[PDB]
């Protein structure tokens, strides 16, 4: 569902 | 949905000043990874937003440490330093941590500078216009600050305010003054019943009028 | 670098349908999420969707569920949005952008303008503004353009086809009686006016109207 392919990971 | 208001509506700083903006949450904004993505973005003039902030205060590769922000919870605060006229435009705070997310309502930065009164000119209709029964009358009143001003018409003398539409630039971070335009438009068979046109500006740079005017019966 | 192109912005009216596209270069397309962003006119700015990487997870504002759709095609580096059923609402600047690590809204395009209404498209009167034959001058010289009974947004003012880019301002569009009107200025030196050519030109793609008004001297 979450549509973010990278946004969502820490770096 | 979660609601996002930020104050002041808009806020003038000098150069070398600091400016700081804040924006509030109608909740809490934190995501379920348990990250917080309030994040602020600055529109300029005639221009396409840009990213300064992410995650609360992680400032964007190219973004200069003038910049940053802070707060939690429901409280965010956007801080400039050192401010630049190129600095003004629209800042706009934004949560992606619930959907639908939001946008703040933005924060315009005006920048200070002297005082100026308006560069002031009168254009009567051009010939082509008149020709085919329109006759508009045009004043522009440029590179002035502070931004607010006043225009009155005058047909022979009595103040005129039908048919009258202003028009007001961004401020130009050139100089960092406005420009205004005013546009009186009437018909060709009502232009040609009166003789005298008038455009007065009154502006704080002077407790008088700047007047601009011609006479029909000359041209 | 990174560059996104919206395209597909024009006039429609209430209740019709209209396709935009946003053209990606300068980084591998299929790897990012992107959104379509939206700006009233008053500047108010409103998220409408995400889509993810591969397309098959979207979210969108509820109130444009079922009458927009977010689709993209990854070997041609396109993002679409299938616009129907459009209300006066939804009249915007649309904005295309792209995720990035901890970003929502990393790189922007240029927008594309979509207004949605019945008035019908007019292309622009323009005419030039010499100052009076009576008027004194004056060492910096102001001339003006106004461009006048036209619809819809945007037209492109220049002057001598950017050539003259220095002394100028071109005044937002006042919108009146279901016709916009604006002006522009441009201030130059008395010895470059009226010996040579000073000429605005204004572009109306909507009526793919393109005006030159040379500016002359008036008769006294």
């Amino acid at each position: 569902a979450e549509p973010w392919t990278v946004r969502n990971e820490d770096l | 949905d979660v609601l996002m208001t930020q104050t002041p509506l808009s806020l003038p700083v000098g150069l070398g000043d600091q400016a700081s903006i804040s924006c509030r949450s109608s909740q809490s904004i934190v995501h379920s990874n348990g990250n917080t993505y309030l994040e602020w973005y600055l529109q300029k003039p005639g221009q396409s937003p840009k990213l300064l902030i992410y995650k609360v205060s992680n400032r964007f590769s190219g973004v200069p440490d003038r910049f940053s922000g802070s707060g939690s919870g429901t409280d965010f605060t956007l801080k400039i330093s050192r401010v630049e006229a190129e600095d003004l435009g629209v800042y706009y705070c934004f949560q992606g941590s619930h959907a639908p997310y939001t946008f703040g309502g933005g924060t315009k930065l005006e920048i200070k500078r002297a005082d100026a009164a308006p560069t002031v000119s009168i254009f009567p209709p051009s010939s082509e216009q008149l020709t085919s029964g329109g006759a508009s009358v045009v004043c522009f009143l440029n590179n002035f600050y502070p931004k607010d001003i006043n225009v009155k018409w005058k047909i022979d003398g009595s103040e005129r305010q039908n048919g009258v539409l202003n028009s007001w630039t961004d401020q130009d971070s050139k100089d960092s003054t406005y420009s205004m335009s005013s546009t009186l438009t009437l018909t060709k068979d009502e232009y040609e019943r009166h003789n005298s046109y008038t455009c007065e500006a009154t502006h704080k740079t002077s407790t008088s009028p700047i007047v601009k005017s011609f006479n029909r019966n000359e041209c | 670098e990174v560059k996104l192109v919206e395209s597909g912005g024009g006039l429609v009216k209430p209740g019709g349908s209209l396709k935009l596209s946003c053209a990606a270069s300068g980084f591998i397309f299929s790897n990012y999420a992107m959104s379509w962003v939206r700006q009233t006119p008053e500047k108010r700015l409103e998220w409408v969707a995400t889509i993810s990487g591969g397309g098959r997870n979207i979210y969108s504002l509820d109130s444009v569920k079922g009458r927009f759709t977010f689709f993209r095609d990854n070997a041609r580096n396109t993002l679409y949005l299938q616009m129907s059923s459009l209300r006066s609402e939804d009249t915007a600047m649309y904005f295309c952008s792209r995720e990035n690590y901890g970003s929502s809204f990393t790189y922007w395009g240029q927008g594309t303008l979509v207004t949605v209404s019945s008035a019908k498209t007019t292309p622009p009167s323009v005419y030039p503004l010499a100052p009076g034959s009576a008027a004194q001058t004056n060492s910096m010289v102001t001339l003006g353009c106004l461009v006048k009974g036209y619809f819809p947004e945007p037209v492109t003012v220049t002057w001598n086809s950017g050539s003259l880019s220095s002394g100028v301002h071109t005044f937002p569009a006042v919108l009146q009686s279901d016709l916009y009107t604006l002006s522009s200025s441009v201030t130059v030196p008395s010895s470059t006016w009226p010996s040579e050519t000073v000429t605005c030109n204004v572009a109306h793609p909507a009526s793919s109207t393109k005006v030159d008004k040379k500016i002359v001297p008036r008769d006294c």
